[PDB]
RNA sequence: GUUUGACCUCAAAUCAGGUAGGAAAGCUCAAAUUUGAAAUCUGGUACCUUCGGUGCCCGAGUUGUAAUUUGGAGAGGGCAACUUUGGGUUUGUAAAGUGCCUUCGAAGAGUCGCUAAGUGGGUGGUCCAUCUAAAGCUAAUAGUCGAUCCUAAGAGAUGGGGAAGCUCCGUUUCAAAGGCCUGAUUUUAUGCAGGCC
RNA sequence: UGAACGCACAUUGCGCCCCUUGGUAUUCCAGGGGGCAUGCCUGUUUGAGCGUCAUUU
């Protein structure tokens, strides 16, 4: 039984009091592709009608 | 001309060697 | 003659032996070492014997 | 159902490799890279190595332009910096010029650095496996650097480098030289240790 | 230099280090696509020997091809041809062997981009830009 | 060293003619197994340019 | 009867090398100031003399005269 | 093939400090910044003297 | 957790500051009693710093 | 420090610029540190004398981009009172060449033959002869009637896999497969936080 | 129209984005102009991952 604070002191000397982790419990059921910035393009350089049997259009405009 | 032939002439095939004296002398004279 | 048959450099042998000591042994070489303790083939067995002798003392 | 859709394939493979890293029985040459410097020794090593950080492109250009402007109108000591680059440091080690060599432990083609601890020990060059290849690049002004080295040091820091070498010899070399040559990675999980070690 | 050590180490493919690395890497490869892009060469020394430069316009693709002469021709040729068909804007420079299974052989193919100015403006490599 | 456990005695070597550290000392823990932990974590500590020697 | 996980034996690295691997002579560029930097400095000098590069003093002068 | 201005100034300084003593110009740490052999110093100084007088 | 270096640094710096204060106090005591014979300086200087 | 930040891998954009479909002569890399200084390069931008140049800036790159070297060797030094010089005006103690002296002096592996070697190896000759592989370049009359819309049996892209390939299988499959809502503007000070299917 | 490129096509069918013009016109309708295929490369910007790390003066 090497006390209880001796183990903590050894861990702090060796590891350095940066162990604990922060994570979120409610995760998403399905992973989707995240939305990212979609920039716009910025280029560098640039009456009654009928069809007649002879292939033309005839329009009666009253 | 072998490297020895060119060197003996005062200044070309690197694969050929010199083993005959008459041919070496003839080539040296030809270079000169 | 050509350089390709000159000799083995000190650095070259050093590198080869260091890689030999680091990489380990292939399974058939482990089998050969086990057999020995209990032209290609001659060279391989001589290499194994050299490894054994170097592992013993030096 | 099919809940696997909560992880993309790359995340799943990325974690499967992590599991395989600790479950597989790794050979000693690859196992030695899990033994790195502790917090204090690593923090003290990067205090010396951060004082010899090479000049960036902008600083070097400014220094050269000042000299050029001085010349255009009308005897220096040798510089000191940390040596990097794999081939350069390897050439330094086998010439016995490096005083201390830091080797990163997370080189993705691990075979690029597997021979380095052995070469450093064989050639009598102090070495240390330092956790983080991105941290060695900060003192090099690169994103990553596989290795770093100290060949020459300013006379003010000569004692500090010797003390650091002795500290690494006591903390890293003499401490791990027996377990360095043992196969690692035989960690047993709870569901497996419960049924094998107990039974 | 460090490339001599890598070349001497890669000559022992059944040693503990390489056998372990290949066992892990072949499983990792089998999880990716048949033809995928490598971030960087797995054997940089072999890439340097075969003519690879760490500059813009040099690409590496990993490809796996099934083995055997039965069907219920070289494997390297098929691998290189599939890689070249995938990247039709590049020329297949070379390729080398990285891994193999009882089912697949794995190759890494070095390609060059002819349209990149880093390849067009240097005389040592602009020969491949000719049609 | 009180963070590694309860202490019972802490003494430091000094010069008699002038009070000045002799750079070594002794100290005793109430728990014997606390001394082992205090020794394993500070036996090669690089502090202020010194390699602490705890045994 | 064969251990597949036997500890590594350092039969080669246990003997320290006393002296370097090769006897290549030391180049003269490691003892004298840099030559590449000398050429680069002279190139910058030539660019300054042609007015292509404004010297840092003149640049410092131009940024204290407009931004008002 | 003519020398440059900076080389001429360097040879000026060498000649004015040592004269024709090439062994001292070889071992001078302030004027022979790029440590150069006695032969190179002699050749360049002879060219400078021939051009000037 | 309190690291050893923090404690050592605090002790060293506070020891330096304490000696500074003791020196200043002894000098002011010497000047107050008009015993300015073996003191470094007896003048009350003021330094004005301006950009 | 339950914080903050470096990298690594993998993604997306009608992102910037590109690319594919179809019909008689010899030489160059890799392999040995520029370490007294990544000396190297794409791109954006502004001017210019525009198949390009310069300045500035963001990046690539040390897990290696330049200079030097390729057995015909080659390299680092030293000595000749040795020889030579680019670009549309040259110049930098810059780049080379010849002779002699001195110190050094790498060499392509799932490859040769299941799987190697370094006075090694390949091929020939009745011990000798000859070359230097496993890298590369190189000339000679309709809003109102129907279609248009919807899905039916089925066919068939994408994801993925096979095949030398023309192409084939498989139809929701170990795919990052897309829409919507809320909020004093988001607590070390104005770089998006949370939620639903 | 065709390798044929917004999606389809045995239809001469169905969409989306930006700018601009005209009719009662901030909402409606129409006209005009310019864009929206895939694989790959280099770069830019925006991201995901308890993948590796560091994190007390």
């Amino acid at each position: 039984a090497p006390s209880a604070k001796a183990t903590a002191a050894k861990k702090a000397v060796v590891k350095g009091t940066n162990g604990k982790k922060a994570l979120k419990v409610r995760t998403s059921a399905t992973f989707r592709l995240p939305k990212t910035l979609k920039l716009a393009r910025a280029p560098k350089y640039a009456v009654n009608t009928l069809v007649r049997p002879n292939g033309t259009k005839k329009a009666y405009v009253r | 001309f072998t490297l020895a032939e060119v060197k003996a002439a005062g200044l070309v095939d690197h694969r050929r060697q010199n083993r005959n004296q008459e041919i070496f002398d003839a080539n040296v004279q030809r270079l000169k | 003659i050509s350089y390709k048959k000159g000799a083995a450099s000190n650095r070259t042998k050093f590198v080869r032996s260091l890689v030999r000591e680091i990489a380990g042994l292939s399974p058939y070489e482990r089998r050969l070492i086990d057999l020995i303790r209990n032209t290609r083939a001659k060279a391989k067995v001589e290499e194994m014997n050299n490894i054994i002798a170097a592992s013993r003392r030096h | 159902l099919s809940r696997y859709v909560k992880w993309p394939e790359y995340v799943r493979v990325q974690r499967q490799k992590k599991i395989l890293s600790i479950r597989l029985k790794v050979p000693p040459t690859i196992a030695q890279f899990q033994y790195t410097l502790d917090r204090n020794t690593a923090a003290e090593t990067f205090k010396l190595f951060n004082k010899y950080r090479p000049e960036t492109a902008a600083e070097k250009k400014e220094r050269l332009t000042k000299e050029a402007a001085a010349v255009a109108e009308g005897a220096s000591p040798k510089p000191y910096a940390v040596k990097y680059g794999l081939n350069h440091v390897v050439a330094l080690i086998e010439n016995k010029k490096a005083k201390l060599v830091l080797i990163a432990n997370d080189v993705d083609p691990i075979e690029l650095v597997v021979f380095l601890p052995a070469l450093c020990k064989k050639m009598g060059v102090p070495y240390a496996i330092v956790k983080g290849k991105a941290r060695l690049g900060t003192l090099v002004n690169q994103k990553t650097s596989a290795v770093a080295a100290l060949t020459e040091v300013r006379a003010e820091d000569e004692a500090a480098l010797a003390k650091l070498v002795s500290t690494i010899d006591a903390n890293f070399a003499d401490k791990y030289d027996e377990v360095k040559k043992h196969w690692g990675g035989g960690i047993l999980g709870n569901k497996a240790q419960a049924k094998m070690d107990k039974r | 230099g460090a490339y001599k050590y890598l070349e001497e180490l890669q000559r022992k493919k059944q040693s503990d280090v390489l056998r372990f690395l290949q066992r892990v890497r072949v499983w990792e490869y089998r999880q990716k696509n048949v033809i995928h892009r490598a971030a960087r060469p797995t054997r940089p020394d072999k890439a340097r020997r075969l003519g690879y430069k760490a500059k813009q316009g040099f690409v590496i693709y990993r490809v796996r091809v099934r083995r055997g002469n039965r069907k219920r021709r070289s494997l390297r040729a098929t691998a290189e041809e599939r890689v070249g068909r995938r990247a039709a804007n590049l020329r297949v420079l070379n390729s080398y062997w990285v891994n193999q299974d009882s089912t697949y052989k794995y190759f890494e193919v070095i390609l060059v981009d002819p349209q990149h100015k880093a390849i067009r403006r240097d005389a040592r490599y602009n020969w491949i830009c000719d049609p | 060293f009180a963070q590694f456990g309860d202490l019972k005695e802490v003494r430091l070597a000094r010069n008699k003619k002038t009070g000045n550290s002799r750079h070594y000392g002794f100290l005793e823990f109430v728990n014997k197994e606390d001394a082992m932990i205090a020794q394993e974590s500070m036996n090669n500590y690089l502090l202020m340019g010194h390699l602490l020697q705890v045994r | 009867s064969i251990n597949p996980y036997e500890p590594l034996i350092d039969w080669f690295t246990r003997h320290e090398e006393v002296m370097p691997l090769t006897a290549v002579p030391e180049p003269k560029r490691r003892f004298v100031p840099s030559k590449n930097e000398a050429k680069r400095v002279m190139k910058i000098v030539r660019a300054i003399r042609e007015g292509r590069i404004i010297p840092p003093k003149k640049l410092k002068e131009m940024k204290e005269k407009e931004k008002i | 093939r003519s020398q440059s201005e900076r080389e001429e100034e360097w040879l000026e300084k060498l000649y004015k400090k040592h004269g024709d003593d090439y062994k001292k110009m070889f071992f001078d740490k302030k004027l022979n910044i790029y440590q150069q052999s006695e032969g190179d110093l002699k050749r360049r100084l002879l060219r400078w003297k021939k051009r000037n007088g | 957790f309190v690291r050893a270096e923090s404690i050592v640094a605090k002790t060293l710096a506070t020891s330096r500051e304490k000696e500074r204060i003791k020196r200043v106090s002894i000098l002011e005591d010497k000047k107050a009693k008009n015993e300015t014979q073996h003191i470094a300086s007896g003048k009350d200087f003021i330094l004005k710093i301006t950009e």
